[PDB]
RNA sequence: AUAUUUGUUACAAUACACAUUUUUUGGCACCCAAAAUAGGACGGGAAGAGACUUUUAAAGUGAGACGUCGCGACCCUCGCAGGAGUCGUUCUUGACUUUUUGGUCGCUUGAUGUUUCUCUCUUCCCGUUC
């Protein structure tokens, strides 16, 4: 019986994927924080639409859905 | 906790967290340490900007930042680089900000 | 940032001592050093002005192959050779090498 | 033609013809009566006027004369999300 | 002020005859109504004006003038209008 | 405010509709409410493509409303002093 | 804030249409403040009306947000 | 913190508002409401050229331009001058101020 | 009359799958086992597959947006 | 007096008319009655401010011509004007309507002005002007008009339309 | 015998509150392609022809679908009153009730915008530019 925020929490630094809404463009990294509107910040993160990213911020409205 | 419970500082102290500690603080660790920031908005145009200000709504001050936006008509490919000195950014067009090394 | 009394080791030559001869670059130093007063915010106009150019994290001057930077002394020096120039008022084209040395050293 | 007063808010103009720009292309020009916090505002005799494709083909980059469709529509209430910008035409009776 | 025609072409259409109208009655003074409120049509319109000397002018020299086809009835109105 | 006052004034009165899809709803006011959201009587449609039909009871959601009219009259009504 | 009244509508089939493209018809069942209206044996309205419908579910829940015109054919 | 509160402090400078239709405002600004409703006095408004073989500007900005009577009819070029606009919050995407002025002073 | 919010509870205990279609644009539907929701009709999915609009991909336990929630149907 | 700028700004532009558009302009203290001896100058005070409706009736003017563009600009009444000539090009676009009775206007000059249009105006009347009387007046008007809808209160006869359109060929 | 000023109260009104499906921190963006020279282009109107359609050689200019207000009428139709009545009240105001000309048909191509599919040359007349 999760619900959404404990998931988040219990997804912190762990490898996370999170699907935008718009060109099926999922980053794949390591989850560092969440904001009340479920924010996203990662680390590592790599762009799949092949690409090595250090550090993102992700907001909130942009994201589809966020996976593990 | 919701928010309509609290009092007019718990916000305040709220608000302090969360950029402290939180994913904006990906932004303010990057306004602080004068490193230059990539940002992607919905337009689909990228600005390399350094960070002056920012705020709850992400809408953001940034000096000496360069715009990135390339055009396509029937695979026939342009990349513009556009410079301004000054320029305030409203937060809703943003999606992705990275922190460059 | 400091509130307390400390001492702070940080290079003023960064990039271009590093590229160009020594007595060279405490020339452009010092054609920097009388512009910033000059400059009162066309400095980060004209130091910014190519947006490529990045600062290194150890160093202070911005980094650059150093054309630009010829051309930044070179606009400074007639920010610095109006504005001497204004006070005293001297056309442009009456201002002479030594004259523009004793604007530059006085 | 109409200067408007250099520091003027909504508030200050009423009774004034305005016209009125939304999200789609089309514009509302009449007297505005109310608005509200959100700005979406009240034309008592109102006209939207709309620009044909053919005559949006017309106002490409090369005198120029656009047939503009235009249908009336009297005491309007507009939505804020709507609206786009908002410019005077003429000054009250 | 308000001057009631009578007997002109019913087959014209409203607004284009309103119309035809204020083009006439602009010669004599400035025209307040553009068609009578009613729009019964066959004849029955008041020109509205703004000044009485004006409709009176209007009375006097357009009384029985070839308006597609037929000849106007000029003449004075009962009541007053709800404008003036 | 006065906009949505002037839409709870116009109930039980014939108004039009235009959604931001493209439609026109005409016909008979029977309830508004404060988000603008509105329900309709004995309305004739108009699809955006311009086929009319008719439907004797409708309701729409007020964030997709964008012009209502409302008869003339009301506009002398005391709102507006 | 205020709920939608709706409550005329329950019980009766309704067709309403989901987005620009989309209608659905369904006996609705309930109704929230947000406009988020559920109905049970919904159906997919299309052009050939016995061919290109197609059912959902036996219970269907529908997002407020994506609601545009909501007609009831029922007294 | 309200960012928006820094703009009603660039009142009476000369800016571009560049608005989500990609439309362009240079002008000079009077007060910003706090929904960031942007306010203007001279204002000259346009549209950018893609270039790129001609490729078809947006057509929807072309229409909203022309409907604002500010277009003058012998304009080569897509661009309409006009004295007082009023622009809703939401509409704004960039804002480009000018280069003299120092933040230091007005951020805080 | 039967709450949607309460309908989703009824979804969440009965344990039965269910198919959700999104927004018009992004061309794809989700189906899988809905687990819990918060109050912004965002819903976490057990075992849900991508059908895009049935060779699509298994997801995973997958925390969807509300946002993009059009229809959730059983 | 001469219709300066002055005048203009004076004028009431208050009671806009109701028949169509708005700001139905009169200049000078009285645009009935003004008595503008020469060609209607300084019209840039104007601006185009607003199917716009000038009266110009019961004043001097010899030439309809001196115009600024004016987009608004649909309804000209001319009446009472000792118009002789009105050849221009800036009222060409705008315009729906042209009143030009009790004026002086030639026949021939009225037909030399304007040169002929693909499409013009669209109401227009040349009541109580010489031109009128002369033989084949209403046939050479029509040729003239070009594309037409009125012609002195009577629309030019679809087949009136058709044989002027063979004269024209 | 010598309206202005000061203080208080209320109303209207501007500057300090809210990123989570009903208005202001965005479901965002994309169809694609067309001028270069040293008498010449460009727009509008008219005529001819090709190719299209229709009938069994002869007739006009890409085709098929919603509306929109219009040109005719073998029809209807009397002809002068947003306003009207009532009551309170005093020389024109409030409160309470009754409810728009066009009702229609052709168009022997009104005139004109959406939306799908596929692929122009010659001659004259009028404006602009070098």
């Amino acid at each position: 019986p999760v619900n959404p925020k404990p998931f988040l929490k219990g997804l912190v630094n762990h490898r996370v994927g999170v699907k935008l809404k718009f060109n099926s463009t999922e980053y794949r990294g390591t989850l560092v924080s969440t904001d009340n509107y479920f924010n996203l910040q990662l680390n590592e993160a790599e762009e799949f639409v092949h690409g090595t990213l250090g550090e993102i911020f992700i907001r909130c409205n942009n994201v589809l859905y966020i996976r593990e | 906790r919701p928010k309509h419970e609290l009092s007019r500082a718990e916000l305040e102290e709220l608000e302090e967290f969360e950029f402290k500690h939180g994913p904006m603080s990906l932004i303010n660790d990057a306004m602080v340490t004068r490193t230059p920031v990539i940002i992607s908005l919905r337009n689909n145009h990228k600005i390399i900007a350094r960070v002056k200000a920012f705020d709850r709504h992400c809408n953001m001050v940034l000096e000496n930042v360069k715009e990135l936006w390339t055009e396509k008509k029937g695979k026939n490919v342009i990349n513009r680089e556009r410079f301004i000195s000054k320029l305030f950014l409203r937060g809703d067009s943003v999606i992705v900000v990275l922190k460059t090394p | 940032k400091a509130t307390e009394p400390q001492m702070v080791l940080f290079n003023i030559y960064d990039d271009w001592l590093d590229r160009i001869s020594s007595y060279t670059a405490f020339s452009r130093l010092t054609l920097l050093l009388r512009a910033l007063k000059t400059n009162e915010e066309s400095a980060k106009m004209i130091l910014l002005s190519d947006p490529t150019i990045t600062i290194k994290s150890y160093h202070l001057w911005p980094s650059f192959t150093d054309e630009q930077w010829i051309t930044i002394e070179s606009q400074m020096r007639d920010l610095i050779l109006t504005e001497y120039g204004r006070k005293y008022n001297v056309n442009i084209s009456a201002l002479t090498q030594t004259e523009i040395k004793d604007i530059i050293l006085g | 033609k109409i200067q408007v007063a250099h520091s003027s808010r909504l508030a200050n103009l009423i009774d004034y013809k305005l016209r009125v720009l939304t999200q789609d292309g089309r514009v509302y020009i009449g007297q505005l009566m109310a608005f509200d916090k959100h700005m979406n505002l009240v034309l008592n005799e109102c006209i939207e006027e709309r620009v044909p494709k053919t005559q949006l083909d017309k106002l490409r980059p090369r005198t120029l004369n656009i047939k503009v469709e235009k249908r009336v529509l009297g005491l309007t209430i507009l939505r804020g999300e709507q609206i786009l910008s908002t410019v005077v035409e003429d000054k009250p009776l | 002020n308000t001057l009631y025609v009578s007997q002109l072409n019913e087959k014209i259409n409203m607004q284009r005859l309103r119309v035809n109208l204020f083009l006439l009655f602009a010669t004599f003074g400035e025209v307040l109504k553009v068609s009578m409120n009613f729009k019964k049509q066959r004849g029955q319109a008041f020109i509205t004006m703004r000044t009485i000397d004006q409709a009176s002018l209007a009375q006097i020299s357009l009384n029985g003038e070839r308006f597609f086809g037929k000849p106007l009835k000029v003449e004075f109105s009962k009541s007053e209008t709800k404008t003036l | 405010g006065i906009p949505v006052k002037l839409l709870n004034e116009a109930q039980g009165h014939i108004v039009s509709l235009e959604l931001t899809t493209g439609a026109t709803y005409r016909g008979k006011l029977v309830e508004s409410e404060d988000s603008m959201n509105v329900q309709l009587r004995d309305v004739i449609a108009t699809e955006p493509q311009g086929a009319v039909t008719h439907m004797d009871q409708i309701f729409v959601r007020g964030s997709q409303i964008k012009f209502i009219v409302v008869p003339d009259l009301l506009k002398n009504a005391p709102l507006f002093k | 804030v205020s709920t939608p009244e709706l409550k005329k509508y329950m019980d009766k089939k309704i067709l309403l249409n989901i987005n620009g493209s989309r209608k659905v018809a369904g006996i609705l069942r309930g109704y929230d403040i947000f406009l988020n209206v559920v109905l049970d044996d919904a159906m997919e309205i299309n052009g050939e009306d016995p061919a290109n419908n197609h059912q959902l579910g036996l219970q269907t829940v529908i997002r407020g947000n994506s609601i545009i015109s909501l007609e009831a054919l029922d007294a | 913190m309200k960012l928006v509160n820094f703009l009603k402090k660039l009142r009476n400078e000369q800016v571009t508002i560049e608005l989500k239709n990609g439309t362009t405002v240079w002008g000079t600004l009077q007060s910003v409401s706090p929904q960031m409703n942007a306010i203007l006095t001279d204002v000259k408004l346009t549209l950018p050229q893609p270039r790129l073989n001609k490729l078809n500007s947006n057509g929807i900005a072309m229409a909203s331009l022309y409907l604002t009577g500010g277009q003058q009819p012998t304009a080569s070029d897509n661009i309409a001058s006009l004295q007082y606009i009023n622009i809703r919050g939401n509409t704004i995407r960039q804002i480009i101020l000018p280069d003299s002025l120092n933040l230091d002073s007005l951020l805080v | 009359m039967v709450p949607p919010i309460n309908c989703i509870f009824n979804f969440l205990q009965q344990q039965t799958p269910v198919t959700i279609w999104l927004f018009e644009q992004i061309g794809i539907r989700i189906k899988g086992k809905i687990v819990g929701f918060d109050e912004f009709m965002n819903v976490v999915i057990d075992e849900a597959v991508e059908i895009p609009v049935e060779k699509g991909t298994p997801l995973g336990k997958i925390l969807l947006k509300g946002d993009n929630i059009t229809l959730i149907t059983s | 007096m001469k219709f300066t700028p002055s005048i203009v700004i004076d004028a009431p532009q208050y009671y806009v008319d109701h028949f169509n558009g708005k700001y139905n302009v009169d200049k000078c203290v009285i645009l009935r009655d003004l008595q503008l001896e020469t060609d209607s100058e300084s019209m840039p005070s104007s601006l185009k401010h607003l199917t716009h409706i000038l009266d110009l009736t019961n004043n001097d003017l010899i030439m309809i011509p001196d115009l600024s563009r004016r987009d608004d600009i649909h309804t000209l009444l001319l009446g009472r004007n000792n118009i002789v000539e009105v050849d221009g090009r800036l009222l060409p676009m705008n315009v729906q309507n042209l009143t030009l009775s009790n004026n002086s206007i030639r026949r021939f000059e009225d037909l030399q002005r304007l040169r002929r249009a693909p499409r013009t105006l669209k109401n227009l009347t040349l009541i109580g002007n010489q031109v009128c009387h002369l033989a084949n007046y209403r046939e050479h008007v029509l040729r003239l008009v070009p594309h037409l809808e009125t012609l002195d209160f009577q629309n030019v006869t679809a087949e009136e339309r058709k044989s002027a359109m063979s004269f024209p060929r």
